[PDB]
RNA sequence: CGACUCUUAGCGGUGGAUCACUCGGCUCGUGCGUCGAUGAAGAACGCAGCUAGCUGCGAGAAUUAAUGUGAAUUGCAGGACACAUUGAUCAUCGACACUUCGAACGCACUUGCGGCCCCGGGUUCCUCCCGGGGCUACGCCUGUCUGAGCGUCGCU
RNA sequence: CGCCGCAGGUGCAGAUCUUGGUGGUAGUAGCAAAUAUUCAAACGAGAACUUUGAAGGCCGAAGUGGAGAAGGGUUCCAUGU
RNA sequence: CAUCUAAGGCUAAAUACCGGCACGAGACCGAUAGUCAACAAGUACCGUAAGGGAAAGUUGAAAAGAACUUUGAAGAGAGAG
RNA sequence: CGCGACCUCAGAUCAGACGUGGCGACCCGCUGAAUUUAAGCAUAUUAGUCAGCGGAGGAGAAGAAACUAACCAGGAUUCCCUCAGUAACGGCGAGUGAACAGGGAAGAGCCCAGCGCCGAAUCCCCGCCCCGCGGCGGGGCGCGGGACAUGUGGCGUACGG
């Protein structure tokens, strides 16, 4: 009768959100009962109900952070959570246009004196 | 004798490799060798151990031909639990010994579709080398 | 010049250490300027610096700076260098024009006390004791 | 102390020598990295000569080593204009040029 | 009396807890850490004291951040990208 | 009595205790024990009785 | 780790070393005192074909 | 004493929570290696760093 | 005769030497050679059914997802888990998430106090109260807008 | 472990040596600053010291009383050992 | 007479590496040794603070870790296993 | 006597960016002792070393001669062997102390300013459309803004052009 991550992902915002407000009340009735003795096979559902709840909280932000990644896609200025985070020294360095471009002076000399393919006999 | 350069031979290592190995390696560690019929009908020599197969203790005090149910395969102390491999304590109950599951054979193999994968992965890559080698 | 900047001129050791005044800085005052304009501007990079007069107690210098993260820095070749990591702070590594004629580099017997790039790498090779493996 | 006859000896171990000693422990090691470096260069440049290009003949300077030949460091563009070879495209053919060097005779 | 009477003296703390690096090194007083210098945006670090610089050094901490940079330095830093799914 | 988290205000709780037992409250009083953990005592409504909401939370 | 751990040995001492050592293995009583057990040996300086 | 900020008491908060005995089923734990808590405090012995 | 004392031996104590062992070091070598305002290092506080330390983790808290793997975890209990209308555990780790201090960033801290813009509720629009969300540091570059000057001018 | 070679962080009674352990001293010095205890009972295996009652005393309001600041940090309160 | 052309700029390789990630090895040490740290070690603890800083490895192949009887209030014993 | 242009300045939670702090074995720039040796000690030595401050990268620095030489000449930098415990410095005492040539490892060269020519040929930003996403580029369009003659770009730099 357990949740899966899996058949959580065809379902909708509100239901998701549903599903996650019926775990809480069961995670704050079965605290209730840790607290008054319970029972043991209570005590060991609390570890269940709390990765329930972070399997549904974990679909509801992927799902977002997908339509938001989607609908920032093909923009100019994207929000930084959004963008690519390689490495505060990797996000500083030229991109692949601006390494590889060439002046005119540069690319008329590998034009006129390219690198030639030899061999020299013994 | 070993070769590459990128595996080790030396003595703590390996003990500490051994001893602190993860349960999904442990298992590779804990394999057993398959009865002479089971290695015929099969092209494979050993099989990790499993929970519900049936294996004689071949080494110790509980050697002979009776054949046990594996109950347990307790990888943190790298011994597995038979049936009536027992003995009574003290107070009169009695208690699995656990033995190493190199000194069993398993004269039965719990068969799932994970099993016979992994069987017919054996013996295929067997029969390249016998082919190999031939 | 620039004073020992110890209380009361109390150099407390040898005589030939008791000099508090007519002591000299290694570096010139143009290479100061320079690091004190690279200091204040940490986003930008020190390219050079010239003299536009003096005073009896003050010395004007304008330094030249680039912000290397601009498009027109950032997409021109030839000026593509500055935008490297390694020619951040420029100005405090003595690797300016000012800062570098404090170094004591170049080519000849005049300069024999920097070969190897640096007074450090010329001490180093020369006071290192190389102990082969066969000796 | 003096002890003797001997010769008078002048250490220069006053300066804290054992901060800076270099061992050699890795001269094998060193050895086999250039010795592949040189293998993968050779292979990068498959017909081309694995040394690298050619390079002229060359008197050695002083009064010791005059009567000795040398390689030098590139051909002069003297050297380069009355064989026929322009001083841009010795470079892509395996000819080492050195502009600095003036032919005395 | 310089010894055990004027022990009995003693009830006003020079330091406290420092909000940066989580020593008792906070003058009060002077508002500045013995210890780290909380208040200079710099760590007050000493190359006479080597014992000093193993006992607060990175390593020395849980390196949330540098553990998966560790791993992540592995695989190129890749981002985008899943592995393929089942 | 109830034990919160140590962020929440009485105005918070207030609300908290509101919606998820459907109960009015009079006023909360807050103390944080010296174990760290936040204590409530929330006085009910004349109208509310303590005891049967009790009963129904399951804390009797 | 200075402790001069090699030792150079003249290329012509290291030559006659290993004439030495070709000489001794051609003679019976000193490749038997090595404990060999080259009782049934056809013939001590012994040769096998290239097909080896 | 009494007047104390909500820092200096959550730090003994914690002091406090952390000066138990260790439970009795740890000792029967696979390599356990544990005798008793060595990092148990008195308030009369030795005295907190604050 | 016994006590006492001394020597030696047997046995028993006290003590932890010796010996054997070694998931630890030390040294050398090799390949890589990667932190941070997209919030680092460090610190604090929390997080387990039973859990103090260590370890791991961050209110999704001794972990979520994904992928590989293929029946465990284990001190006890509990409940899963057809292993196919998909799966224990472990490993990997590229998705998501990541409390408070800290370069630490609204101002200030051995405390506390603001301001602006939206949303919800008591209001039943007008702005008071409560809650939620987003902003509010310094320096500096390009550009923008708004300006200042008995600075230099032009026209009237 | 023997033998042939090789190499050392290779031999202890001392250094008011370092660390650890153990003696005689020795059942010794000592458990002597601020007047003081006694009777009966209860619990309890066990009472000079706990509790209750009775008696005799002391602090004598500038207290050996009742409450705070600093500091301590759970020492507070019940039950049990 | 020779030689270069300052007061502007860039540039890989050969070179360095007692910090870091991941490895391999050794005529090294073997729990007073070897890192301070083989272990809940920069921990316990000390100092207002800067800073100082330990001790501490080994049942057994397997807990099979002594059921049960008996004396004692128990610690602790005698049997038994 | 206001309105404009420019110049020099100012404010903004303005649009978009960047720096700070850590580590620091190796590297670069400074600052910089004394113990010690000299059988005392002050110059000297320790030592441009310890400590102190700043700045980087996977290497850094250096580097394509205002060089070495004096030869029948070599030819950027860096590292190794040697030169060489030498030339030289030094209460010429104690002590200190390179370089060139030679042999190797590696080997790679170049770009501006200026002088000139070319209808500023140049560059940034903002909107629109298309090809793409994978670090955000390419193409086309704008009587769209700005920078720029107080000088952008192409050619060209001593080896001459
Ligand atoms: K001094
Ligand atoms: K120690
Ligand atoms: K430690
Ligand atoms: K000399
Ligand atoms: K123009
Ligand atoms: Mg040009
Ligand atoms: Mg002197
Ligand atoms: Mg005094
Ligand atoms: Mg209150
Ligand atoms: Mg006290
Ligand atoms: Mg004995
Ligand atoms: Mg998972
Ligand atoms: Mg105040
Ligand atoms: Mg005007
Ligand atoms: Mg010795
Ligand atoms: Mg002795
Ligand atoms: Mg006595
Ligand atoms: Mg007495
Ligand atoms: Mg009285
Ligand atoms: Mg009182
Ligand atoms: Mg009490
Ligand atoms: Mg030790
Ligand atoms: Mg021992
Ligand atoms: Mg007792
Ligand atoms: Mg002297
Ligand atoms: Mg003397
Ligand atoms: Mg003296
Ligand atoms: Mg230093
Ligand atoms: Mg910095
Ligand atoms: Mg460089
Ligand atoms: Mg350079
Ligand atoms: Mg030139
Ligand atoms: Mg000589
Ligand atoms: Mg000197
Ligand atoms: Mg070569
Ligand atoms: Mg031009
Ligand atoms: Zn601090």
């Amino acid at each position: 009768a357990k949740i899966k991550a899996r058949d959580l992902r065809g379902k909708k915002k509100e239901e998701l959100l549903k599903q996650l407000d019926d775990l809480k009340v069961e995670l704050s009735q079965l605290r209730v009962a840790k607290v008054t003795g319970g029972a043991a096979s209570k005590l060991s559902k609390i570890r269940v109900v709390r990765k329930s709840i972070a399997r549904v909280l974990t679909v509801i932000n992927q799902t977002q952070k997908e339509n938001l990644r989607k609908f920032y896609k093909g923009k100019k200025y994207k929000p930084l959570d959004l963008r690519p985070k390689k490495t505060r020294a990797m996000r500083r360095r030229l991109n692949k246009h601006e390494e590889n471009l060439k002046t005119k002076k540069q690319q008329r000399k590998e034009r006129l004196y390219p690198l030639r393919k030899y061999a020299v006999k013994a | 004798m070993k070769f590459n350069p990128f595996v080790t031979s030396d003595r703590s290592k390996n003990r500490k490799r051994h001893f602190n190995a993860p349960s999904h390696i442990r298992r590779k560690i804990m394999s057993s060798p398959l009865s002479k019929e089971l290695r015929q009908k099969y092209n494979v020599r050993s099989m990790p151990i499993r929970k519900d197969d049936e294996v004689q203790v071949v080494r110790g005090h509980y050697k002979g031909q009776q054949i046990g149910k594996v109950v347990q395969v307790y990888r943190k102390k790298y011994v597995i639990y038979i049936e009536r491999v027992q003995r009574e304590k003290a107070n009169g109950t009695t208690v699995h010994v656990g033995i190493h599951p190199s000194k069993v054979v398993i004269t039965r193999l719990k068969l799932d579709k994970d099993r016979k994968k992994i069987l017919e992965r054996k013996a295929k890559s067997r029969q390249v080398g016998k082919e190999k080698g031939k | 010049g620039r004073k020992r900047p110890v209380p009361k001129g109390a150099t407390y050791g040898k005589p030939v250490h008791h000099g508090v005044n007519q002591l000299k800085f290694a570096r010139s005052l143009q290479s100061v300027a320079e690091e004190r304009a690279g200091r204040h501007c940490g986003a930008l990079r020190v390219l050079n610096s010239y003299w536009v007069g003096e005073d009896s107690t003050y010395k004007f210098f304008e330094v030249i700076l680039i912000d290397p993260f601009h498009k027109a820095i950032r997409r021109n070749p030839d000026t593509q260098w500055i935008t490297k990591p390694v020619h951040k702070h420029r100005e405090m590594r003595g690797l300016t024009s000012a800062g570098r004629k404090s170094r004591g580099l170049g080519k000849g017997h005049k300069f024999h006390h920097t070969i190897g790039g640096s007074r450090r790498a010329a001490w180093r090779r020369r006071n290192t004791l190389q102990l082969h493996r066969y000796r | 102390a003096p002890s003797r006859n001997g010769m008078v000896l002048k250490p220069h171990f006053h300066k804290d020598w054992q901060r800076r000693v270099a061992t050699w422990f890795n001269q094998p090691a060193r050895k086999i990295r250039r010795r592949k470096a040189r293998q993968a260069k050779a292979r990068r440049i498959a017909p081309r000569p694995a040394s690298g290009p050619i390079r002229p003949i060359v008197r050695c300077p002083t009064v010791r080593y005059h009567t000795k030949v040398r390689a030098g460091r590139g051909f002069s563009l003297e050297e380069l204009r009355v064989a026929g070879i322009h001083k841009k495209v010795a470079r892509t053919i395996g000819i080492s040029v050195d502009p600095r060097r003036r032919n005395k005779s | 009396t310089k010894g055990t009477s004027s022990f009995g003296k003693r009830r006003n703390k020079t330091h406290t807890l420092c909000r940066r690096c989580g020593s008792k090194a906070y003058h009060l007083q002077k508002s500045t850490c013995g210890k780290c210098g909380y208040p200079a945006k710099r760590k007050r670090k000493y190359n006479w004291s080597a014992k000093a610089k193993r006992r607060n050094t990175t390593g020395t901490g849980r390196m949330r951040h540098l553990k998966i940079v560790y791993r992540r330095f592995r695989h190129g830093f890749r981002e985008g990208t899943t592995p393929k799914p089942k | 009595v109830f034990i919160v988290d140590v962020k929440a205000n009485k105005h918070q709780i207030k609300q908290a205790v509101k919606k998820l037992y459907d109960i009015d409250v009079a006023k909360v009083n807050t103390l944080i024990r010296p174990d760290g953990e936040k204590k409530a005592y929330v006085r009910l409504a004349p109208d509310y009785d303590a005891l049967d909401v009790a009963n129904k939370i399951g804390i009797i | 780790t200075w402790r001069r751990w090699h030792r150079r040995v003249n290329t012509t001492q290291k030559r006659y070393a290993i004439c030495s050592a070709l000489a001794a293995s051609a003679l019976p009583a000193l490749v038997m005192s090595k404990g060999h057990r080259i009782e049934e040996v056809p013939e001590l300086p012994l040769v096998v074909e290239d097909k080896v | 004493s009494s007047h104390k900020t909500f820092r200096i008491k959550r730090f003994l908060a914690k002091k406090q929570k952390q000066n138990r005995p260790i439970p009795q089923w740890i000792r029967m734990k696979t390599g356990n290696k544990i005798r008793y808590n060595s990092k148990r405090r008195h308030w009369r012995r030795t005295k907190l760093g604050l």
